[PDB]
Formats: C-alpha cells, sequence, structure tokens
RNA sequence: UAGUUGGGCACUCUAGCGAGACUGCCGGUGACAAACCGGAGGAAGGUGGGGAUGACGUCAAAUCAUCAUGCCCCUUAUGACCUGGGCUACACACGUGCUACAAUGGGAAGUACAACGAGUCGCUAGACCGCGAGGUCAUGCAAAUCUCUUAAAGCUUCUCUCAGUUCGGAUUGCAGGCUGCAACUCGCCUGCAUGAAGCCGGAAUCGCUAGUAAUCGCGGAUCAGCACGCCGCGGUGAAUACGUUC
C-alpha cells in the first residue's frame, strides 16, 4: 500500500506522517518511509502599487510539502486503521 | 572606490605556456566570456609567431610587452579655472593593462583577415620595437615629456 | 458601467473567444490569476490577510 | 491563413441573400454589416453596400475581386495627410 | 550568361545561381541536384555541357523579367480593385499590417523632418 | 514610505493562515466560497464582536471557527441563533456547515476589536483623541507590551483630511519574531470614510 | 580499495573515487579529453595531483552531473582534493594552502524585481 | 540496448531534525574600552553571498478607472442591449527594447554538458505523411514515475575568403499551417521568391565592482490564439578601482 501526504507546512504534515507511521507499526504492518518528496514551488509576482509604478513588484509563493509511505504485508486491521487515523484538515492524503 | 585599496583577484598560468601573462591576454581578447575561441586564437598566434620566427613566442611576447608598456603617463588635473595634464610614473600593474590593452585593440584594427594572424603579426613588431602599439606607447612619452613642466604637481 | 459589465461576463458567451475571466471580489478584468479567480490587487490584499491557504510572501 | 480544409468563409445571412438574389434580371444592393466574408464568383456582378464602421459604402463586384474579404474594399479610417 | 545574367565568375555554383533573379539558395540546391551538378565547383570551371544543363533547368524555371512583370501585374492589380493594399501600395505604405506611427521607414522611405 | 502588512509580513513566520485547507482542483471555487462565506457573517453578524474566521475543509464538509467576545450573543438561546446561522450557510455554501464559536477572552488585544470600537465611536461623533487614548488604555492594562493606533481622513470635518496617532510600549514591526496583530477599519461618517490602524504587539514568540 | 569524494561547484555534483592506477581520468565512462575538451580546465582537474606531489599515481572515476562543463571541471577538482585527504590526512596543509580544499561558493545571483538582470538595470534617461 | 531486472541505499539526491561562525581563539595596535590590522582552524571570518524587511516625514506626487467613499451632475439617459469600427491612424519628435553592420564570423555535418518551472481535456511519447509550419494514429502521466525537455552558446571537422558579400534580414509576391463563428481593418507561424537601410554611429548620455558586466539559451504568469515586454532559472564568464580635485 502506498500513501502520499501533502499539505502547504511541513510541520503538521510531519505530524500526521508520525501518526500513519505509527499506528501501522502498531497495527504489526511493515512501512516504508516516509520519504521527503522534491517539494513543488509556485511563484506569483504582483506589482505592489494599483495603478502604474511598474518597477516595484511583491512576490508571493506557495509551496506543497510531500511525504510518501510504504505499507508493506498489510493486515485486516491495518487498511481500516489507515481509514479511522483521520489528519487535520490542512493535509491532503492520498492511497495507493 | 571612497574606502580604499580594493584586492586583486588572481590568475592562474596558462596551461601550456605556464604563464599567468599568457592568461591575461587570453582574458583580453576573450568577447563575451567566450573563453574557449579566446584561448584557441591566443595559441594559434603564439604558433604563427614561432613559425615566422625560430624563437619562442613567450619570450617574443615578452619582449613586446617590454617594448609597448609605458613608463610615464598623464593625469588630468583641474586646477582653478584650467584643466590640464600632468606626468605620472605608471605602476607595475597598470604597466600589463595598458600593454595588453594597446597590444589587443591595435591587432584588432589590423588590416589581415583572422584575429590570430593580426595579433602575431602586432606581437613581432612589438617585440621588433615598430607599429602601432610601440607608436602610441611613443605617444604617450612624448606627452609626458611635454607636460614634464608638471613634475612637481 | 461595472455591475452591467460583471452581469455579462457571468451570463455564457455568444462565442467561446468572448468567454473573459473577471476578478470575481471586484469584478477587474486585468491581472486575473486562474489559479485564485482574483486580481492581483484583491490577491496581494487578501494574501496579507492570510485568507488565502499556503500563499505567504516569497523570500530566496 | 485559412485552413484548406475549412473552405472559404462567408456569412450564412449574405450568402442566402446572394443566392435568393441570383435569379435577378438587375441586381439590388445589399446592405452588410459584415466586413468577415469572403467574396465568391456567385458574389461577381452584385453591388454591396458594406458598413464601414458609420454608414454602408457601395463597391462593385467583379471576378477580379473574388478572393478577398469584403471588408478589405471600404476602407475604416480616413486619412487626407497634414 | 545562363538566364541573361552574367553571374558571377569565383563564386561557387550555387551563390552564382542565386544571383540570378527569381532564384535563392534552395531554388539553385535544387537545379544542381537535377543537373547532377557539385555545389562546391565554381562556374568558371564547370564545363559548356554543364553550363547547358544549368541553362535548361533555369529555362524550365521562372526568373528575371517573366518573374517581375508576373509580380507586377499582381500589385497593378491590388491597385486596380482599389483594395485597401493597394492603396497601401499606392501611398507607399505598409501593406502587411504594420504599425506607421513609428518605423515604417522601408516603405516610406527617407525621414523628412518637417 | 509604505510598510509591508504587519500580518503579510509573519504569515508563515510565526502567523498561520486562516482559511486552513488544502485543495489542489477546487482550490479557486474554495477559496470564493470562504470569501463569501466572511462576507455573509460579516454582514450578519455585524453587532456581535465578531473577529476571527478559521475555515476547515473536510471532503464535502466545512468548519468553520468563529472567535468572538459575545458568544452567547452569537449562539442565542438554546443555540437558536448559530442553528439559524448554519441553515442560511448551507443553503448559501450548497454543504454541511459546522460552526464552532470561540470566547474572545481579552478583547482588549483584538485588533480588530479595537480598531472597530474606535470606527463606532468615530461614526458617534466622539473626539477621536478620546476614543485612540481609552483604547490604549484598555489595551495596556489587557497587558499588551505596546499598542498604536492611527485615525486618518477629514477629522471633525476639516476640509483638509490628516492622521493623527498615538502609541505605548512597543510596537517593532520590523522584529519578525514579534507577534504584531495589526487590523484596518474604516468609519463611515458625514464627510466621507476615515481611516482607523490598530497594532498591537503581545508577548512575543 | 577505492577512495570516495563528493565535489561541488555551481550546479554541478561530483561522486570521485581513487584507485591507484597510472593517472587516468574516467568521468561518466568517458574519458576527460572527450568529456571536456578544454586543456585548460583539465589542468585546472589535475591541479591537486600536482600540489600534492601524486602525479599518475591514481586513477579517477567519477560520475558528475548539473552545470556545464567548467562548472562540472570545478565540481570535480573539489571531489578529487577530499578523495586525497581520504587517501593521506597530511596532504591537507598542501591542499588547504592551495585553496582546493574550499568550496567555491559562488553561484548564480538571482535576477532581481525591476532589474533586466541580477544587477543591470534598465537604461534611463532623466527626461 | 537500456538503472534494465534482481539486489542495495553506500554515494548523489530529496526534506525534517540538528551541528556550524560567535571577532569564538592566537599575535600586534588601541585610552586596561570600543574597536582596528594580521594569523590559525574551518566549507564558510568578521554582515560569508543574496532576498524579505523601507523610521518620523517630504512632493496638495499617483490613483474617485481595482475597490470604497463626502459633495456635485445624468435619470426613456452621462443609465442598458446589439452589429460594425476604433483604441493598431502617420508629414514628424522622444523614451525603452530586439536585430544587425560581419571572419572572436556565416553556412554544413557531427558530438557534450543545466536549472527554474508547467501539465487533464492538459503535457503528449512512439510511429506514419509533410521541405516546413504542422497533420494522422496513438502511448504514458493529476506526475522525483510520463511529457513539455537531446537547451543554446560550447567542442571537432568541412566550406566560405573581406565582398553591401554565402554579412544583413527589412519590405514585398505567391503558396500554406494552425487557433478561433470569424485573421480585411488586425494574429502568430511555414516554404519559395525578393533582398531594404546598415561598413560601429555628432553633441550628449546609460548599466555594471564577480559568478557581477558581457553573452547563451530554458521555463513560467497573462493566454482559444498572439511578446523583441515582464518574472524566474541556469550555461560561459571577464576588465578595472591609482584616488575623492571635480
Ligand atoms: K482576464
Ligand atoms: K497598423
Ligand atoms: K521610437
Ligand atoms: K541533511
Ligand atoms: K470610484
Ligand atoms: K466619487
Ligand atoms: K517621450
Ligand atoms: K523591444
Ligand atoms: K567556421
Ligand atoms: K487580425
Ligand atoms: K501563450
Ligand atoms: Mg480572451
Ligand atoms: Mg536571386
Ligand atoms: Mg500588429
Ligand atoms: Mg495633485
Ligand atoms: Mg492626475
Ligand atoms: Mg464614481
Ligand atoms: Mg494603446
Ligand atoms: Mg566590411
Ligand atoms: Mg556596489
Ligand atoms: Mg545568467
Ligand atoms: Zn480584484
Amino acid at each position: 500500500i502506498r500513501i502520499r501526504l501533502k499539505a502547504y507546512e511541513h510541520r503538521i504534515l510531519d505530524q500526521s506522517a508520525d501518526k500513519i507511521v505509527e499506528t501501522a507499526k502498531r497495527t504489526g504492518a511493515d512501512v516504508s518511509g516516509p520519504i521527503p518528496l522534491p517539494t513543488e514551488r509556485s511563484l506569483y509576482t504582483v506589482i505592489r502599487a494599483t495603478h502604474k509604478y511598474k518597477d516595484s513588484r511583491e512576490q508571493f509563493e506557495m509551496r506543497t510539502h510531500k511525504r510518501l509511505i510504504d505499507i508493506v504485508n498489510p493486515t485486516p486491521k491495518t487498511v481500516d486503521a489507515l481509514m479511522k487515523l483521520d489528519l487535520p484538515s490542512g493535509v491532503n492524503i492520498e492511497i495507493k | 572606490p571612497r574606502k580604499g585599496p580594493v584586492a586583486k583577484r588572481d590568475v592562474l598560468p596558462d596551461p601550456i605556456y605556464n604563464s599567468k601573462l599568457v592568461t591575461r591576454l587570453i582574458n583580453r581578447v576573450m568577447v563575451d566570456g567566450k573563453r574557449g575561441i579566446a584561448a584557441n586564437i591566443i595559441y594559434n598566434s603564439f604558433d604563427i609567431i614561432k613559425e615566422s620566427t625560430g624563437n619562442d613566442p613567450l619570450e617574443v611576447f615578452e619582449q613586446a610587452m617590454k617594448n609597448v608598456m609605458p613608463v610615464l603617463e598623464v593625469k588630468a588635473r583641474r586646477v582653478g579655472g584650467s584643466n590640464y595634464q600632468v606626468p605620472v610614473e605608471v605602476r607595475p600593474e597598470r604597466r600589463t593593462t595598458l600593454g595588453l590593452r594597446w597590444v589587443v585593440n591595435y591587432a584588432r584594427l589590423r588590416g589581415e583577415h583572422t584575429m590570430e594572424e593580426r595579433l602575431a603579426k602586432e606581437i613581432m613588431d612589438a617585440a621588433n620595437n615598430t607599429g602601432a602599439s610601440v607608436k602610441k606607447r611613443e605617444d604617450t612619452h612624448k606627452m609626458a615629456d611635454a607636460n614634464r613642466a608638471f613634475a612637481h604637481y | 458601467a461595472k455591475k452591467s459589465m460583471i452581469a455579462k461576463n457571468k451570463r455564457p458567451a455568444k462565442h467561446s473567444t468572448q468567454a473573459y475571466t473577471r476578478c470575481e471580489r471586484c469584478g477587474r478584468p486585468h491581472s486575473v490569476y486562474r489559479k485564485f479567480h482574483l486580481c492581483r490587487i484583491c490577491f496581494r490584499e487578501l494574501a496579507y490577510k492570510g485568507q488565502i491557504p499556503g500563499v505567504k510572501k516569497a523570500s530566496w | 491563413g485559412r485552413s484548406l480544409k475549412k473552405g472559404p468563409f462567408v456569412d450564412d445571412h449574405l450568402m442566402k441573400k446572394v443566392e435568393a438574389q441570383q435569379g435577378a434580371e438587375k441586381k439590388k444592393v445589399i446592405k452588410t454589416w459584415s466586413r468577415r466574408s469572403t467574396i465568391f464568383p456567385s458574389f461577381v456582378g452584385f453591388t454591396i453596400a458594406v458598413y464601414d464602421g458609420r454608414k454602408h459604402v457601395p463597391v462593385y463586384i467583379q471576378e477580379d475581386m473574388v478572393g478577398h474579404k469584403l471588408g478589405e474594399f471600404a476602407p475604416t479610417r480616413t486619412y487626407r495627410g497634414h | 550568361r545562363i538566364a541573361g545574367v552574367d553571374i558571377p565568375r569565383d563564386k561557387r555554383v550555387v551563390v552564382s545561381l542565386t544571383y540570378i533573379y527569381g532564384i535563392g539558395n534552395t531554388t539553385a540546391k535544387k537545379v544542381l541536384a537535377n543537373v547532377g551538378v557539385s555545389e562546391d565547383v565554381r562556374v568558371r570551371d564547370l564545363t559548356n555541357e554543364q553550363t547547358d544543363a544549368i541553362r535548361a533547368e533555369i529555362d524550365k524555371l521562372k526568373v528575371e523579367g517573366d518573374l517581375r512583370r508576373e509580380v507586377n501585374l499582381n500589385i497593378k492589380r491590388l491597385m486596380e480593385i482599389g483594395s485597401y493594399r493597394g492603396i497601401r501600395h499606392r501611398r507607399g505604405l505598409p501593406t502587411r499590417g504594420q504599425n506607421t506611427k513609428n518605423n515604417a521607414r522601408t516603405r516610406k522611405g527617407p525621414t523628412k523632418t518637417v | 514610505g509604505q510598510k509591508v502588512h504587519p500580518i503579510g509580513m509573519r504569515v508563515g513566520i510565526i502567523r498561520d493562515w486562516d482559511a486552513k485547507w488544502y485543495a489542489e482542483k477546487e482550490y479557486a471555487e474554495f477559496l470564493h466560497e470562504d470569501l463569501r462565506i466572511r462576507k455573509f457573517i460579516a454582514t450578519k453578524l455585524a453587532d456581535a464582536a465578531v473577529s476571527t474566521i478559521e475555515i476547515e475543509r473536510a471532503a464535502n464538509r466545512v468548519n468553520i471557527s468563529i472567535h468572538t467576545a459575545k458568544p452567547g450573543m452569537v449562539i442565542g438561546k438554546g443555540g437558536s441563533e448559530v442553528e439559524n446561522l448554519r441553515k442560511e450557510l448551507n443553503k448559501l455554501t450548497g454543504k454541511r456547515v459546522h460552526i464552532n464559536i470561540v470566547e474572545i477572552k481579552k478583547p482588549d488585544l483584538d485588533a480588530k476589536l479595537v480598531g472597530e470600537g474606535i470606527a463606532r465611536q468615530l461614526e458617534n461623533r466622539v473626539a477621536f483623541r478620546r476614543a485612540q487614548k481609552q483604547a490604549i488604555q484598555r489595551a495596556m492594562r489587557a497587558g499588551a507590551k505596546g499598542i498604536k493606533t492611527q485615525v486618518s481622513g477629514r477629522l471633525n470635518g476639516a476640509d483638509i483630511a490628516r492622521s493623527e496617532g498615538y502609541s505605548e510600549g512597543t510596537v517593532p514591526l520590523h522584529t519578525l519574531r514579534a507577534d504584531i496583530d495589526y487590523a484596518w477599519e474604516e468609519a463611515d461618517t458625514t464627510y466621507g470614510k476615515l481611516g482607523v490602524k490598530v497594532w498591537i504587539y503581545r508577548g512575543e514568540i | 580499495v577505492q577512495y570516495s569524494g563528493t565535489g561541488r561547484r555551481k550546479n554541478a555534483v561530483a561522486r570521485v573515487r581513487l584507485v591507484p592506477g597510472t593517472g587516468k581520468i574516467t568521468v561518466n565512462k568517458k574519458d576527460v579529453e572527450e568529456y571536456i575538451p578544454h586543456a585548460d580546465l583539465r589542468e585546472v582537474i589535475n591541479q591537486p595531483f600536482g600540489v600534492t606531489e601524486t602525479k599518475g599515481a591514481y586513477d579517477v572515476i567519477v560520475n558528475v552531473n548539473g552545470g556545464g562543463y567548467a562548472g562540472q571541471s570545478g565540481a570535480i577538482r573539489h571531489g578529487i582534493a577530499r578523495a586525497l585527504l581520504q587517501v593521506d590526512p597530511d596532504f591537507r596543509s598542501a591542499l588547504k594552502r592551495a585553496g582546493l580544499l574550499t568550496r567555491d561558493a559562488r553561484m548564480v545571483e538571482r535576477k532581481k524585481p525591476g532589474l533586466k538582470k541580477a544587477r543591470k538595470a534598465s537604461q534611463f534617461s532623466k527626461r
């Protein structure tokens, strides 16, 4: 089984990863990871002013930190365990 | 700058002649950071020198530098309502800089089709104490001598 | 004529190429980000407020 | 240019008008706002009053004119000089 | 010489052919391919037989006065029908839609300071 | 010269996003749904002392944490008011809306609430100096390490607008670690808008 | 027995391995002359051997990627110096005084907003 | 055939947690200070490089056309719908850029090395047709997995031989490709044909102190389509700073 975690904040992301790994390991399944993935970055530059004044800009960046988990020899309990373990809303989670 | 003299960045010696002066010449001839073309041109010029003359091109080029490198320059000074030139001894770093700049500029201005050909010809003439580069050095010393009255300044 | 323009933009366009984006917050036609559906002005305002998830001042 | 597979372009209303007047002993001016419509061999011999943005200018169509858009034959803006 | 124009002698055959009106570098390559003549050989070296074969190929192609007459008829046609392009041609302005506030010097001619 | 937004400067350093959700294909839709939600709440609870709206999304569900200094007023009797709010928000959004109310202890340390108070008083034609002075006093009593306030516009109906401000303690906007709250509020008067700006520097993080 | 090293220059990273031999160098399964056809660059690569007096003693196998040829050459040089430290600690003094061990930190400076390059500014006319 | 497969994560890499640089230590100067000069060590030394960050205020500076708003004006019209046109005009003047004027080059062939980023009706493999722009079938990928994406300068050979040219690529003719309901006004791109001025630029004026200038490409936002502009990335990579009179 494969689990892809994504979040805008690596801190909460790592907390959720710890929870996933701990619950799987407790349920007896073997887990590979957490595997950091290349964090995605998107950049936006906007004119700071509302009218003319092209030179003065400001730059915003949105970062997506991603983690990967691979569960091996999944017990029947682990599948429902990893669906009961509910992550904070700030983390997007994918399974397989 | 205002604070004071800054450090000079070093140049490693040329790979095949084992000289820093050759590397500086390569840099001078380089354009748009195309050091490959620059180094190739310099080596071809030295090959032509070793061909047209049986001597070592490096020694020939050092002789050309000796002939072209100035000794007294003129620095402009604004004295009240009058601005005029003043003779000034040249520090050795500026000597090499002027030598390379003059040689390369007049090499580019020569009439031969290819730059390495022009460069080799100019180097040989300078070593022979003739050519545009030596002429420019003569003019520099001549201007310095004419304004020699201002040495006290 | 901003209100009528906003209404017409909301309505389906007669031809596909006529369809264009306006800042859904203020209706500005220019500089509308597809990801956020906001003009540059409104994007910067809300991003400062911290109400756009993930976005933050860039620096590198 | 216009893709060959697409074929020539003409506004349907203009084409319908010229078609209706094909069997006409004497052609009557066809008034169109459509600049886009391409001229056709059928269009030959007709006088078409094309809108220029302020009024319909008549143009007599000929086999020499065909192959071009109508709007090109009606200038938009006037420049007398300085 | 070949098509009524004395092509340069020293140059390579492909370039000498380009000197003919209506023939560009691609067309020169094509005609030489048909005739079998190598591109590198100079025209002065080219044998009279190769020159005759080249003449045949050019005569197959349209060049010089024929080409010029064709283009002038097209331009005359636009002007006579009074198309927008014809008016551009008549008044010496860009036909292809360029902006004329600046530049346009090629069509306009030398600047007039007034 | 201009200054960076005090909150926007620290978002992602010590302050966190209010819209606490992640989305890729529905990012724009969710963002605009949140904006409409915020506007609707602002209109609805204008009289209540609502400051911060934190929105979390869980699949079709939407959890909304509303911080207020008047939780009783927001809730109503037996949750009647919060329930009416939920139904209206469900109609608005088109999905299940769960609402969680949070009590704003120490309202004197909230930038938006302090700014709102000053704007209300200006609308009622209180002396701007008096409004700002008492706001600063209350904030310092609450324990803010520093506070700064500013009012700009046609003060007292003057034809020439100007800006008058006051401060107390420390408000080092350039110190990133400092927990400085900020908010801009407008008071609609007879002569036009007056801008109110409040900076509140709490215990640094 | 192989002595490993990692070198970096600009965006280039070079994993270097020294194996005793005749001084032959191979990069990405290809000889140094093929890969880096610039004699000056090749001499740069061999500098560490010269200072350590270990000319010809060690053959080098390098897996390098990123950056360009000059950057990858610098990375090879850095990795070679580190590999020599593994071979003999006493080379540290000569290597350090030659400055071969220092990781050249000069990277590309970011383009600034409003400036055409990192420092180049748009041409300015007063009136 | 392939990092392929098995196998291993060692290395690189990725990304969390940390370590590291503090004038911390050594010597000299200094008013027993601040501090300054030099040294050792170290990847990095004195703010290591760069970014973000912009005090009170100044110019009744800019914006009532992002938005909001006091007051004033219009209310079958200064409001609203539609087609077409204009904002793209062109005796002229200026700013900012791109391309050049050639041999440190042009052309042909071969060969090598990046980074930042984008991708669902979106990136599109591979194959076939096309001189080409592209087209057909069709594959993988919501992506460190697939693709855009073998980057260009570069290096190696051949050719051109100082020519307004094999430089230059404007304008123009014809013929096409796309996108789109539609390309005349008024898109970008392709082929053939044509082959403009231009031979390094007066007075004057601009940027830049190192991975910088110079130069070379690559990506992206807007976006059906359309950039020499903007934002960002990497490749190659210099010259000079005596000095503060002006
Ligand atoms: K738009
Ligand atoms: K135009
Ligand atoms: K201009
Ligand atoms: K690490
Ligand atoms: K307004
Ligand atoms: K107004
Ligand atoms: K101007
Ligand atoms: K430009
Ligand atoms: K060549
Ligand atoms: K058009
Ligand atoms: K585009
Ligand atoms: Mg559009
Ligand atoms: Mg010709
Ligand atoms: Mg145009
Ligand atoms: Mg004013
Ligand atoms: Mg104005
Ligand atoms: Mg108004
Ligand atoms: Mg305009
Ligand atoms: Mg010439
Ligand atoms: Mg500086
Ligand atoms: Mg660069
Ligand atoms: Zn907006």
